[PDB]
RNA sequence: GACCCUCUUAAGGUAGCGUAGUACCUUGUCGCUUAAUUGGCGACUUGCAUGAAUGGAUCAAUGAGAGCCCUACUGU
RNA sequence: GUGUAGACAGCAGGUCGCAGUGACCAGGGGGCUCUAACUGUCUAAUACCAACAUAGGAGAUUGCAAACCCGUAAGGGCUAG
RNA sequence: AAGUCGGCUUCACCCCGGGACCCGUGAAAAGGACAGCUAAAUGUCCGUACCGAGAACUGACACAGGUGCCCCUAGCUGAAA
RNA sequence: GUAAUUCGAGUACGCCGAAAGGGAAACAGGUUAAUAUUCCUGUACCAUUUAGCGUUUAGUCUGACGUCUCAGGGCAAGCCG
């Protein structure tokens, strides 16, 4: 499907561009964060996966055109999720 | 006179320690509103601010003047903001902290009324309203302390955007170098024990050791408060 | 509301898409027009201007699509003639 | 050279490493490396005067860094 | 043979010399240790190193009319934070 | 003195468009465009030679250094300046 | 403000700061011992004022922008018959 994931070429992932440098821990952290960033995120108006990162904390929908501010590396954060959940439950209880 | 230290050089304000002000987009402050007024406005664009490494919003108000604003998370181009006393509680509006319910998150809080906002401004931080007495309200600051603010203070509801900025390690001197070009900080910094006895209280010797205790009292004169300034404790937790 | 659409797509006249629904509504042959919840507000102007009954759909167009039999997304759909279906009974 | 005692003017070195870039005695003793080695490596070690962010041990890739050995090469 | 082309790749036979990247150009290689992780900086004119820097780890002060600092003062740096 | 024609290629130059990257986000103002057309008149001031370097600069020199390799360069061999 | 200034930070109003940033408009040939998009021949172009003949949309666009990588078109140089 993607590039050759041979018997070896499978652990580094996107951190394979650093070669033999910076140690195992940092490379693993950067790699995992990169697979989270490259994910197919979902829109809020469209409800179609079209969201990609334009800048530091700026996101946009390719089809929908919608622009919004979010996380630096991921569109939606857990704390914002909790705020939405709590405020929406309070509103809906009224 | 053994040479002055880096802190005193920053005090003088030489060009090496001055912020490159012309790079920054604009100052962030709350809209100025007279007594018993409520102005609205809808976002026109979302923009990057080089002075904080976080997004900011451009909003055009009904009078005509547009202002950059500290962008809370979720702000999108098109939504209208209703800053004023009569605003409802929603993510984005600016309302007094006296009539904010307990448990709600806020940010860009002011010290005294009509300051524009001074607390809770870096990426992904937020504060909480705890209690509402008649004369004050206690909010838990992101540091972890309780602060007693005036009920007639303004603060945008939500949390500051850009959350998670420090989950990505530098892993190079080059990337951190590039960040420091748009700040007043100096990069890189020499360590005190590697200097000469003219330059620092810790310098000198045939081997690199502090020589004297690193904890310094709070009453030490300028040019000597180097190290652990008036520490209450030291070491990790055993 | 949900099982009637199965027969509306199986039998009778239906058209999928915003523009053909606009044409059917203006022509008036479309007895009823069905819309998804999160559709753009630019479409509701015609659906109110058109006398045709406006059947809401609680879901979003993204899941409206697959239930209608099409993998893609459906914003506004019209049924010109029901035939062997009773979605109109849901609307009128 | 244990362990009961000590000298305990606060306590008396845990993991590790160890003749070290730190070992005065000293060219310390044994093995591999040479016809022959105050050398290099490995082992022991009663450590004049090792030791845990005065950071300990080890470490792939990198080095106009510092030692020793093999092969090819040569007027050294 | 591929290709729109420029060109590129491959084959069969013959043949010369001591020698066919024939001149020019153009890595010697391997093994065992100590040391610094690495790329970087350094005594312009005797010291390019194991020294300095670095990412990583930890500690301390401060809720902003703050901590730290410059000025005799008026006022300022950090701070469009 | 001929002064007619075809073909191949084309950078290191011009136009146009796409993609990726950023805990870097990559100037401002004068000026110009959108209502101009015709006619005559006006367009002041300063520089302009020559060198720009193994002899015109700087190092006391007609100095093997430095400023300037700052910007450009034909045929063959060859990946190639 | 300072004992005081020719000294000192800030604020308001001005004004300067790029012969490699922005930028209204010209090319070929000839002529001298030494100057040439400057002089001469030919063919052009752009502004400000005056007079005549008409008119705004007046708020937007442009000037006006990073590093890397790639397709397409064109062309000076080059080569072949
Ligand atoms: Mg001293
Ligand atoms: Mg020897
Ligand atoms: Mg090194
Ligand atoms: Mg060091
Ligand atoms: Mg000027
Ligand atoms: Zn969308």
């Amino acid at each position: 499907m993607a590039k050759k994931f041979t018997k070896k070429g499978r652990i580094s992932r996107s951190a394979g561009r650093f070669g033999p440098r910076y140690g195992r821990k940092d490379r693993k952290l950067v790699a995992d964060l990169e697979e989270r960033m490259r994910a197919p995120h979902v829109c809020t108006k469209c409800a179609r996966p079209t969201v990609e990162r334009i800048g530091t904390g700026i996101w946009k929908c390719s089809k929908c055109g919608h622009t919004f501010a979010g996380g630096t590396y991921i569109p939606y954060t857990s704390v914002g999720q909790t705020l939405l959940r709590t405020m929406k439950n309070i509103a809906e209880a009224k | 006179m053994g040479k002055r230290l880096i802190s005193q050089n920053r005090g003088r304000g030489t060009p090496t320690y001055r912020a490159p002000s012309h790079k920054y987009k604009a100052d962030l402050r709350h809209p100025r509103v007279d007594e018993n007024s409520s102005l609205r406005g809808e976002v026109v664009g979302i923009e990057h601010d080089p002075a904080r490494s976080a997004p900011i919003a451009k909003v055009a108000f009904e009078n005509g003047e547009e202002l950059f604003l500290l962008a809370s998370e979720g702000i999108a181009v098109g939504n209208i903001i209703e800053c004023g006393d009569d605003a409802e509680v929603k993510p984005g509006n600016i309302v007094p902290i006296g009539n904010v319910p307990e448990g709600f998150f806020i940010c860009n809080v002011e010290s005294k009324p009509n300051d524009g906002g001074k607390f809770v401004r870096s990426s992904g931080v937020y504060a909480t309203v705890v209690t509402h007495e008649a004369t004050r309200t206690a909010v838990s600051m992101p540091s972890g302390n309780i602060k007693w603010l005036n009920p007639k203070c303004r603060a945008v509801v939500g949390i500051v955007a850009g959350s998670g900025r420090v989950d990505r390690p530098w892993l190079k001197a080059g990337k951190k170098y590039h960040k420091m070009k748009t700040r007043a900080a100096k990069y890189p910094r020499v360590s005190a024990v590697a200097m000469n006895p003219r330059d620092h209280p810790f310098g000198g010797g045939a081997w690199k050791h502090p020589g004297k205790p690193t904890t310094v009292s709070r009453n030490a004169p300028p040019g000597r408060k180097v190290g652990l300034i008036a520490a209450r404790r030291t070491g990790m937790k055993r | 509301v949900d099982k009637s659409l199965i027969k509306a797509v199986k039998t009778g006249k239906v058209i999928v898409g915003a523009n053909r629904t606009i044409d059917a509504a203006a022509n008036g042959s479309a007895k009823m027009v069905v819309l998804a919840s999160n559709c753009p507000e630019d479409i509701k102007k015609k659906i109110q201007a058109t006398d045709i009954p406006v059947l809401e759909y609680e879901g979003t167009s993204v899941e409206l699509g697959p239930v209608c039999g099409k993998p893609f997304t459906i914003a506004a759909m019209a049924i010109l003639d029901v035939g062997e279906s009773d979605i109109l009974a849901a609307t009128a």
